[PDB]
């Protein structure tokens, strides 16, 4: 049962591997799971990679922007 | 000349706003973006284009179903092709198609796994050859 | 520009520095303005591309029927290349319904030759009715798929002639000139 993203986010995982093996017409024919290994390695490394871009362009914006309040509080002062 | 560099920054500082703004938006779908990125360079090499777009259908039909939300403008080319990287790829020879700059990006942005090409043309090896030098 | 704006925000965050922003700013302006000038080039290419957008959807026709006829025998394959090199030869051998007439001539003559009669046949008529679909009229094109249809015996109707170069064909039809 869903308490968090993350079983959600398995579940998108193993429908999505479900459906495109289906459409395959694999058949009887086994079904590797390399497909879902692999992209659940890329969906690990690029959410890392993702969070950490976002997390250094917010902070960038953020400082970018308390520099400019801080310029206007002075302009204003001044 | 405070002032006149406030008003030159006004366009700046409005997009600054924007990128705030925009920023709950992107925090929000990114963990769907990746979903639908990393399925992307890892389903989605060895398909045509209708294929994709159906299993486009389908991927964001399951996306919408588990309640995780991802970007509705959302492109493959916009989201892991840099301008830089697709400038190097098109003057070392890559056609401006697309479907082949896609094909670039998920062999390109493939560390882990060996990427096999079909390409009967043999254009890609000239371009490959042409990217990486001597 | 975009390379510009990065620089500009890394120099924003590390801070004279008033002066080389000021460049920056300027740089980008003129950035600006130089493609702003440079986008005024693109009613000339929209013109172009719907003047050659018929010869452009026709070609492509051409080679999906060229693709099907490749599906149906290992040696009747066509690739890009070679059908590339047969649009080439046409400039080195109405101006756009010349160009697309010297294309169907050209491409015949080219890959008819890898066919059998039987295909050569089937590839003759399929071109005949893609540039006469689109060239001529509804009532040209409903006549020469019912003239098709009972040849084929599997539609029987005669149809509402008016054309003149359809008289021999109805006369081929109806005298049981088959081969003619």
């Amino acid at each position: 049962p869903i308490q968090t993203i993350r079983d959600a986010v398995v579940n998108i995982l193993i429908h999505f591997d479900r459906n495109f093996y289906q459409k395959m017409k694999v058949g009887v024919n086994p079904r590797s799971p390399g497909y879902f290994i692999d992209g659940l390695r890329a969906l690990v490394k690029l959410v890392t990679a993702k969070y950490q871009d976002l997390q250094e362009n917010q902070r960038f914006v953020n400082v970018g922007l308390e520099k400019l309040n801080e310029s206007v509080l002075k302009v204003n002062e001044l | 000349r405070s002032i006149s560099l406030v008003k030159s920054l006004t366009f700046e500082k409005e997009r600054w706003l924007n990128t705030t703004k925009q920023f709950s938006k992107t925090s929000q779908e990114l963990i769907g973006n990746c979903i639908i990125s990393s399925i992307y360079e890892t389903y989605f090499g060895h398909l045509n284009e209708r294929e994709r777009g159906d299993m486009l259908v389908i991927l964001k039909r399951l996306l919408g179903k588990f309640a995780v939300k991802y970007d509705v403008n959302y492109r493959f080319i916009d989201y892991l092709v840099t301008l830089d990287e697709k400038m190097k790829w098109l003057e070392c020879g890559l056609d401006k198609n697309d479907y082949f700059l896609e094909n670039m990006s998920i062999v390109m942005n493939s560390q882990d796994a060996v990427p096999f090409l079909l390409d009967p043309s043999s254009h890609m090896i000239t371009v490959i050859s042409n990217y990486y030098g001597n | 520009l975009k390379n510009l704006e990065k620089r500009l925000l890394e120099e924003l965050n590390n801070s004279e520095l008033m002066v080389t922003l000021n460049n920056l700013k300027k740089e980008a302006m003129n950035i600006e303005k130089k493609l702003s000038e440079s986008e005024e080039f693109f009613p000339q290419f929209d013109n172009l591309v719907e003047e050659y957008s018929i010869i452009g959807k026709h070609s492509v026709k051409i080679f999906s029927m060229l693709e099907k006829f490749g599906q149906f025998h290992w040696f009747y394959g066509i690739s890009i290349g070679q059908f590339l090199s047969c649009f080439k030869r046409v400039f080195i051998k109405t101006r756009v319904d010349e160009i697309l007439w010297l294309l169907y001539q050209e491409v015949y003559c080219q890959f008819s030759t890898a066919l059998d009669k039987k295909f050569k046949m089937i590839m003759a008529m399929t071109m005949f009715c893609l540039y006469k679909f689109d060239i001529e009229s509804e009532q040209y094109k409903e006549a020469v798929l019912t003239m098709i249809g009972v040849l084929s015996e599997s539609s029987d109707g005669v149809p509402k002639l008016t054309n003149d170069d359809l008289r021999y064909l109805w006369d081929y039809v109806t005298t049981k000139s088959y081969i003619s």
